[PDB]
RNA sequence: AAACUUUCAACAACGGAUCUCUUGGUUCUGGCAUCGAUGAAGAACGCAGCGAAAUGCGAUAAGUAAUGUGAAUUGCAGAAUUCCGUGAAUCAUCGAAUCUUUGAACG
RNA sequence: GGGACCGAGGACCGCGCUCUGCAAGGAUGCUGGCGUAAUGGUCACCAGCGACCCGUCUUGAAACACGGACCAAGGAGUCAAGGUUUUGCGCGAGUGUUUGGGUGUAAAACCCGCACGCGUAAGGUGAGAGCUUCGGCGCAUCAUCGACC
RNA sequence: GGGCGAGGCUCCUUCUGAGUUCCCUGGAACGGGACGCCACAGAGGGUGAGAGCCCCGUAUAGUUGGAAGCCAAGCCUGUGUAAAGCUCCUUCGACGAGUCGAGUAGUUUGGGAAUGCUGCUCAAAAUGGGAGGUAAAUUUCUUCUAAAGCUAAAUACCGGCCAGAGACCGAUAGCGCACAAGUAGAGUGAUCGAAAGAUGAAAAGCACUUUGAAAAGAGGGUUAAAUAGCACGUGAAAUUGUUGAAAGGGAAGCGCUUGUGACCAGACUUGCGCCCGGCGGAUCAUCCGGUGUUCUCACCGGUGCACUCCGCCGGGCUCAGGCCAG
């Protein structure tokens, strides 16, 4: 463990990448307060029911 | 940073401390690993011919 | 972080080990999968808090994932064996996975599949005997 | 398009969290950040600190300039304003230089957290010619 | 796992070698192991077959049957051991060819050479053990 | 531009690992025979020739006469302690004589000498 | 109705596909440098108890000497080996020899 | 009033009415025989109806012409170098370890010095996606007038 | 300066781990199950089927004897006014000719300052000669010594003595040749040049009887198998014979739809739930302790004592159950 911190600070030209998102939680994502408050109402349900 | 138990001989923690080599946190990108390997098995075959 | 649920669903959705794959359906052998079925509902391994039931000498083993303890193999699945009634065991199971919130959505799965293990338990019937039709009778 | 070209599975999750932004928000921001991440390499040039410096020297400061794209180092500014830059990608020499400015570093699913409905966000596009 | 050079793993080869070799390497090849009572009396596992050995069948379909070693015949790799014979179609007896690794050694046919084959094996077999012990 | 017949003078480089292990194991055959001694001999400092190149400096081939004299090291007995000899090169320039005589002045101050038999 | 022509099936024929195998080929890599007038490479004729080819050998001819191993060869026939031994073997190694006619070929 | 064909869907939601209910966002109820080759299916033959021998080539199209005794196996857009378009990936004003060197569980994997290849060392008017404190800000890019080399 | 030289390195050789324990199938375990062992050795091969532990080998350290090369601790000697390096200087300093070069012809090169080479004619110099730099004011400057010779290494390799390998090919493939293949054979000759692998674990390759002139056939026998008989693993199609069923007035074959005959896959064999009685048992509710957990849900142990639970039986009823129909 020691040495795999230490050869990953010793690569030269290579540093650990950065990723793209910052929390791969989508359910938290989602689910957060923040997209819930400011989400539009639902326009229908999972199975809606065929009129005619 | 989190950390992991070290085990002894006998299966039971020592009660040593260690952390994470930052390392572990790194992006997990299968189609990277699907690239590499692909060119990094064929790295080691021997040529043939009629 | 860099890792959950959907990232080891994206991951795994189009290979496993427990993934098997035939013409008329794709099953999971994974224990953690209520209907052995592939989907992240039922990904048993994939979400953080799942349920899974095996048979017992005499009984369920109800096997569920402790989200405290994702590092820790050995110690991350809380299992409890339900040796007494049917009743009492569908109970239970249904008390696990809907009173305080870890898998409602797998209820009816996990009580169904407690039902086919007892079901599957209980002693099996002869058979009728078998009965040659046409040219095989008159043979 | 209805699935990406890219493989990349974190790809693919924001693709997903702004599918479902677009769907349930009334918001042209979220809808052209879905068809930008849908659209290819090619198609989303680099943006440098440059052009964001120059789009901030008029009245837009104190804001969070949202680019679809890689955030590249230009050399020739010798300074670098505080900024609030949400991109794809950074270059670690435009992470180092916004940082020690004095800016702060972020991701489109922190964009979308604290900026569902793209507030105070100025959306930019790099040079395509 | 192999690790020196100048030994390989082709099967082709070593196939060629093992239906190639000639007769003192069909002799090595041909060894066979010692009973229980042999092992302890003279610390060695396995020695070359001959001609003056008393051998117990334990494998094949003659289950578990003794009899003096009649002829090494070197050229199939089989021995033939005396009283283990099949009639032919017009009753004359041939002796049905049995491997050495199929039987087991008894008693042992001794001479001043397997004396000192014997010597040398367990000189080797002591001393590794030795080394390991201290 | 396969006007010639390529096929039959086309060459590959499948033995490249091969050669990479013959090498080493033929300076290691270097370093078996004069075990204590370095596996190479010392070579001067030399600025490159063009106006390309002048503003750096390589090894080149061997110290200048002169230059030996400076650093106080035997002309007939350089090649024998492991010095390489130019006797084409000229210094022309006291720069380049003085960054000689101190390489030479350094590898003094680092070397062992065994006495003889 | 039979015969004949044709369709399908069962079994039996012809033929050698498929599957399986492989003491072979092909390609790459590594260590080493060794033909001949002291008669080469090649060609020919002989030699085994019973052999035509292949293989080995050269009138000392499926071979001799020496060294090592240690009890065979084998299709048959006949001898062995005393096994408490300078010693079987279509054995291995190999430093000594034998080595027909030619062929650079040389009365 | 008589006849034929059909019954898609699968808790409730709706529009309605003749409203204790209903023919109103898709079939229910009652009954009989059999429960096995009975229905169903596959082969062979008969029967009624239909129905040019395939491919190539030429032409506006035919016709001609060419190949076709049958079967098994083989059999034809591949590889390399140099360009170029697009898609995916990494780094990004930089990028490229694998000439070579250093390790190695040894043709793998891992690491790297100096070079080298390719590339890099200023507006106004009107639109404009997207934001707005609804006063306006204004990406990319475009048309014109510009500024400089 | 010489001569011995123990010893060492390289390479061949000797020797070195552990189950044939028990049961089942099988002609034969190397297969399945049980219980063990070795492992710096679970590469590979053989053995009557997939063997780390039956055998050869395989890993590391040693160990037995031998071969030739090189190094070499030490020990004997050394000798001659012998050889060598450097320094200084009122002394010297020899450097390659029918070769350079000039003209010319051919050839060659990216290369008429001829890029090199060769042939013919002419044929040199000594502060010399050759090649470059340069408008810089004259051919200044720079850099080397040709016409004599030797020399390991890094370099190439379809051949020689071997060795190790492969995302290669697998008997119409792979070299033409997996075989008595550069063979049989063809051509006057130079040359051209095939086809052809597999019984079985083991020949155990069929004794004996009978028919036949014989080849062979039929009994019989070996084998796990002759549905393996040296026309031999498996044994397709084209084509053919026999038997079974069928069709057929100058083509057959093919599509749709019945019908006859023959031959078949499904589906069903009852499941669930209530009312009774007989039972027979063990995990009725609640409470107490411990443990676990999603901190409110469970699990054990006690309590329960059998109008509560759990299974069976002898009955009754409901609903749902296959095909074809009214």
């Amino acid at each position: 463990i020691k040495q795999l911190d230490a050869v990953y600070e010793s690569k030269k030209g290579f540093f650990l990448p950065a990723n793209i998102v910052s929390q791969a939680d989508l359910s938290r994502l989602i689910n957060s307060t923040e997209i819930q408050s400011v989400l539009r109402a639902p326009k229908g349900e999972a199975r809606t029911k065929r009129a005619c | 940073r989190p950390t992991v138990t070290v085990f002894g001989a006998d299966g039971k923690p020592t009660g040593a401390t260690e952390v994470l080599p930052k390392v572990f946190s790194a992006p997990i990108r299968p189609d990277i690993v699907k690239h590499v390997h692909t060119g990094m098995a064929k790295n080691k075959r021997q040529p043939y011919a009629v | 972080s860099n890792v959950s649920a959907d990232l080891i669903w994206e991951v795994s959705r189009n290979y496993n080990s427990f993934l098997v794959k035939q013409r008329t359906g794709t099953f999971s052998r994974d224990a953690l999968n209520l209907t052995n079925q592939h989907s992240r509902k039922h990904a048993g391994f994939v979400n953080d808090k799942a349920l899974g039931i095996v048979p017992a000498e005499k009984g369920v083993k109800v096997i569920a994932k402790k989200v405290k303890a994702a590092n820790k193999p050995a110690s991350s699945l809380y299992t409890v064996t339900y040796k007494s009634t049917a009743r009492k065991a569908y109970k239970a199971i249904a008390s696990q996975a809907a009173k305080h919130g870890y898998r409602a959505d797998l209820r009816q799965a996990a009580v169904a599949r407690a039902s086919a293990i007892l079901r599957s338990q209980r002693p099996v019937k002869p058979e009728p005997p078998k009965k040659l039709r046409g040219a095989a009778a008159r043979r | 398009r209805k699935a990406p070209k890219s493989d990349n599975v974190y790809l693919k999750l924001l693709v997903k969290l702004y599918r479902f932004l677009a769907r349930r928000t009334e918001a042209p921001f979220n809808k052209v950040v879905l068809r930008r991440l849908f659209m290819s390499r090619i198609n989303r040039p680099p943006v440098s600190l440059s052009r964001i410096a120059r789009n901030l020297k008029n009245g837009n400061e104190k804001k969070t300039v949202v680019v679809v794209a890689t955030v590249t180092d230009d050399n020739r500014l010798l300074q670098v304003p505080k900024m609030e830059v949400a991109a794809l990608r950074f270059t670690a020499k435009a992470r180092a230089r916004i940082e020690a400015a004095g800016g702060r570093t972020l991701t489109l699913d922190q964009l979308a957290l604290e900026k569902p409905t793209g507030a105070n966000t100025l959306l930019l596009r790099g040079p395509k010619n | 796992m192999k690790v020196r050079p100048t030994v390989s793993s082709s099967r082709r080869k070593a196939r060629k070698a093992h239906f190639s070799a000639p007769s003192s390497v069909r002799r090595v090849i041909m060894s066979a192991p010692l009973s229980k009572e042999l092992r302890e009396k003279y610390n060695v596992r396995s020695i070359p077959i001959r001609k003056g050995d008393e051998v117990q069948i334990v494998r094949g379909a003659h289950k578990d049957k003794e009899g003096k070693v009649t002829s090494v015949y070197r050229l199939k790799y089989v021995i033939h051991v005396e009283r283990v014979t099949r009639e032919k179609a017009t009753g004359q007896t041939v002796p049905i060819g049995i491997h050495p690794s199929n039987v087991v050694i008894t008693k042992l046919h001794l001479d001043k050479d397997r004396e000192n084959i014997l010597a040398r094996i367990k000189a080797g077999r002591e001393q590794v053990a030795k080394a390991k012990g201290k | 531009h396969f006007r010639k017949h390529w096929q039959r003078r086309v060459r590959c480089h499948f033995d490249q690992p091969g050669k990479k292990v013959t090498r080493r194991l033929a300076r290691r055959a270097k370093a078996a025979a004069l075990a204590p001694r370095p596996v190479d001999k010392l070579r001067p400092i030399v600025r490159c020739p063009t106006v390309k190149y002048n503003r750096r400096t390589r090894l080149g081939r061997g110290f200048t006469l002169e230059e030996l004299k400076a650093a106080g090291i035997p002309r007939l007995l350089a090649p024998t302690i492991g010095i390489a000899v130019d006797h084409r090169r000229k210094n022309l320039s006291e720069e380049s004589l003085a960054a000689n005589v101190q390489r030479l002045k350094d590898y003094k101050a680092r070397l062992i000498l065994f006495p003889r038999k």
